[PDB]
């Protein structure tokens, strides 16, 4: 996929 | 300048290999084919990677594929070198192999596959003699990879797999490691905050595999301790502060001076004056069973300004906090 | 990944 | 620290 996870 | 130094073991390794096993620029990749592996399930990802559960549709293998997002050629032939010279050592990842997709050219890397526990159900169930195990297994894999020339400098947590279940373990994530050359400067912008050595935390560049080794000893203290991670600073300059009022200051002055390092007139203000904190000062009702004489005495014996005063792996192995593993 | 890589 | 004064 694409979109940065944090948390 | 500096004072120099060289590691007290393993030192020569690179110069009594042909010049292709550590000049990693030249390194011929041998590509397989990535039609024969499928996907199956995502696991993580890296900042520079994708990691996945995949199979083999060939042969049914189960395997972990790591596909690797644009970074520098040179990043990936280090880490591919390594992982070829250090195959088959022992709690060491690995490398299956080595994939590319024709169209889009993004390469992979593809392991053996492992069924890590989640490590906050790992640290609730590990014993102490769970504990020696897994630690002994660590310094089996530190002790090949530095008798190999080569060092992880980013032994941490993330980077041990543990499959608690089937008493497993894999040091991972070799995307940082290096040739040990004695003499070299190295960079010191590695490992992970918490468990930099004070050589990097003080620019000394000169460093080799004893990095590790203070890498280990944070790791112990957090699990014997229940505290994690042990040495929690803010940024790089309050982690030697954090350091310091454990180990204290006098012992980091000595280290300083007898390496003629010189720190930021500023830095040396923050660092203050800190007597040692003795290590029986760490144990509490909650992890009073995980500590023992034997324990401290090894844990003291890694967290050691001084990179060359430190145990070595093979040092550590015959260390009596492991007895109960091994006899 | 707190740090990439060597120089 | 913001000042070379090396040797
Ligand atoms: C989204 O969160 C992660 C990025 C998506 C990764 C899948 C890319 C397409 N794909 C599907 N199977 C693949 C294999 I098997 C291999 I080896 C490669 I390289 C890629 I690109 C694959
Ligand atoms: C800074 O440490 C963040 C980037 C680290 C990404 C870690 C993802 C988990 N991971 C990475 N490589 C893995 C392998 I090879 C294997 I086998 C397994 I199981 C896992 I989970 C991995
Ligand atoms: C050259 O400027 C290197 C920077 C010197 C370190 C200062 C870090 C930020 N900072 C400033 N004062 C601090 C104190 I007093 C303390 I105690 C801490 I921990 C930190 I971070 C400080
Ligand atoms: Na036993």
């Amino acid at each position: 996929x694409d979109d940065d996870d944090d948390k | 300048g500096p004072v120099p130094s060289r590691a007290r073991v393993y030192t020569d390794v690179n110069t009594h290999r042909p010049r292709e096993y550590w000049d990693y620029e030249s390194h011929v990749v041998e590509w397989g084919n990535q039609d024969d592996y499928q996907l199956v399930r995502k696991l993580g990802r890296g900042k520079y990677s994708e990691v996945f559960e995949a199979i083999n549709i060939t042969n049914n293998e189960k395997v972990v594929v790591k596909i690797l997002k644009p970074v520098k050629k040179k990043k990936i032939k280090r880490e591919i070198k390594i992982l070829e010279n250090l195959r088959g050592g022992p709690n060491i990842i690995t490398l299956a192999d080595i994939v590319k997709d024709p169209v889009s050219r993004t390469p992979a890397l593809v392991f053996e596959h492992v069924n890590n526990t989640d490590f906050k159900q790992l640290y609730q169930t590990l014993t102490d003699y769970d504990i020696r195990f897994y630690m002994y297994e660590i310094l089996k894999a530190l002790d090949y990879c530095h008798s190999m020339g080569i060092m992880h400098r980013d032994v941490k947590p993330h980077n041990v797999m543990i499959d608690h279940e089937h008493r497993k373990l894999r040091l991972i994530d070799w995307g940082l490691a290096e040739f040990y050359h004695p003499g070299q400067e190295y960079n010191v912008r590695v490992a992970s905050r918490y468990f930099k050595g004070p050589e990097l935390l003080v620019d000394y560049q000169m460093y080799d595999y004893s990095l590790d080794m203070w890498s280990l000893g944070c790791m112990l203290a957090s699990m014997i301790f229940r505290k994690e991670p042990f040495f929690h600073g803010h940024d790089n300059y309050d982690q030697l502060v954090r350091i310091a009022k454990v180990l204290g200051t006098e012992d980091l002055y000595d280290y300083i001076d007898k390496y003629n390092i010189e720190l930021d007139p500023r830095f040396n203000d923050i660092l203050g004056r800190h007597s040692r904190k003795r290590w029986e000062r760490f144990v509490h009702s909650e992890n009073q069973h995980l500590v023992s004489p034997e324990a401290l005495d090894f844990l003291d014996k890694l967290l050691r300004y001084d990179h060359q005063s430190r145990l070595t792996a093979r040092e550590a192995m015959e260390h009596p906090y492991f007895y109960t593993v091994v006899k």
